[PDB]
């Protein structure tokens, strides 16, 4: 099936270090070369690493050099990256990638974000007001980002879109929408589940009338 | 290093259209071997990045045929002849002759749709929000295109821009619209003192704003 | 032959 799975993700100070993790699975791990590609809050992608299938061959771009190292274990089918003297322009979501043609399967990432500020988790408050409704989620002031929206665990797939973060006062806002028949609400309950993971955090705010 | 560099930054097109998207090198990238690595990655909105052509013009598999990669020299061209909903997102150019390998800048693709009017829906401060000082409320323009819409928040009839913050998603790739929400913030003392609160978005679909309200 | 060479 080919899944990539990175961790290790969160909110660190100007200077400091962290290691990545990515659970490998669906293939021969193995058999192929790995990278490293991040992505900027600019949406700007950068290459940070390259591994050959052995564990040799350790390249990266100048940007990174000294300071970023990338290894695998081939036993636990997991790829590394640790990071140290860290500084504001590594912030991003770093992507585990399996290579050999190009860059040909990327995992989902996870976010570096590196910052003085301190960890807030959000506060999630529901919205609630025809054959057709539409309910929401706001959830106010965390950091940093990203957080997960996700509606009754995932059963509500159609219908929903989550509304980017906003940096207003030095935390992040956002909102999600979901539309369901009138029927379905209020006679059946309605979930709104956040999760934040650099503070660990998941509330499950139910949508009551 | 090598810059690479995208024509255009942004590409509307309609439905079974065709798109060009092209890749501009600060030098040649011929690899020793005598082969260019060029390759296109496209990122949908919500998604990792996926590579859809390498070697100048090989198709990733699952690639449909649709997609056509070319070039040499220093210029480079990712063709999508009949563009589908689902191919809306940002493409990215590649080059991985030489090192450091580099990304272009990217290429926002945007799906030209007919014109529809936002779903409005306007939401009171719940209640646990009020038991912590504040009061937001929010209003959701959901499902209208083009992207551009403008929002005004009434409280008793009078107008109020101070508090708001409106933000909007990215090109839906089901059905090609936009949406956006609209959160004027107020603490609870202010919000208290009134009760009339009311959003009304102004589209082009139409010189009447679509109005929404609430009391209490 | 159709990989992208090692660094
Ligand atoms: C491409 O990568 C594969 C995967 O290991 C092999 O190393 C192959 O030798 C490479 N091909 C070229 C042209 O260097």
């Amino acid at each position: 099936e080919v899944k990539l799975v990175e961790s290790g993700g969160g909110l660190v100070a100007p200077g400091g270090s962290l290691k990545l993790s990515c659970a490998a699975s669906g293939f021969t791990f193995s058999s192929y070369p790995m990278s490293w590609v991040r992505q900027t809050p600019e949406k700007r992608l950068e290459w940070v690493a390259y591994i050959n299938n052995g564990g040799g061959n350790p390249y990266y771009p100048d940007t990174v050099k000294g300071r970023f190292t990338i290894s695998r274990d081939n036993a636990k089918n997991t790829l590394y990256l640790q990071m140290s003297s860290l500084k504001s322009e590594d912030t991003a979501i770093y992507y585990c990638i399996r290579q050999y043609y190009g860059f040909d399967y990327w995992g989902q990432g996870t976010t570096l974000t590196v910052s003085s500020a301190k960890t807030t988790p959000p506060s999630v408050y529901p919205l609630a007001p025809n054959s057709m409704v539409t309910l929401g989620c706001l959830v106010k002031g965390y950091f940093p980002e990203p957080v997960t929206v996700t509606w009754n665990s995932g059963s509500l797939s159609s219908g929903v879109h989550t509304f980017p973060a906003v940096l207003q006062s030095d935390l992040y806002t956002l909102s999600s929408s979901v539309t369901v028949p009138s029927s379905t609400w209020p006679s059946e309950t309605v979930t709104c589940n956040v999760a934040h993971p650099a503070s660990s955090t998941k509330v499950d705010k139910k949508i009551v009338p | 290093d090598v810059l690479m560099t995208q024509t255009p930054l942004s590409l509307p097109v309609s439905l079974g259209d065709q798109a060009s998207i092209s890749c501009r090198s600060s030098q040649t990238i011929v690899h020793s071997n005598g082969k260019i690595y060029l390759e296109w990655y496209l990122q949908k909105p919500g998604q990792s990045p996926k590579l859809l052509i390498y070697r100048v013009s090989k198709r990733f598999s699952g690639v449909p045929d649709r997609f056509s990669g070319s070039g040499s020299g220093t210029d480079f061209t990712l063709k999508i002849s009949r563009v589908e909903a689902e191919d809306l997102g940002v493409y990215y150019c590649f080059q991985g002759s030489h090192v450091p390998w580099t990304f272009g800048g990217g290429t926002k693709l945007e799906i030209k749709r007919a014109d529809a009017a936002p779903t409005v829906s306007i939401f009171p401060p719940s209640s646990e929000q009020l038991t912590s000082g504040g009061a937001s409320v929010v209003c959701f323009l959901n499902n209208f295109y083009p992207k551009d819409i403008n929002v005004k928040w009434k409280i008793d009839g009078s107008e109020r821009q101070n508090g708001v913050l409106n933000s909007w998603t990215d090109q839906d790739s089901k059905d090609s619209t936009y949406s956006m929400s609209s959160t004027l913030t107020l603490t609870k003392d202010e919000y208290e003192r009134h009760n009339s609160y009311t959003c009304e978005a102004t589209h082009k679909t139409s010189t009447s704003p679509i109005v929404k309200s609430f009391n209490r | 032959p159709d990989t992208r060479p090692a660094p």
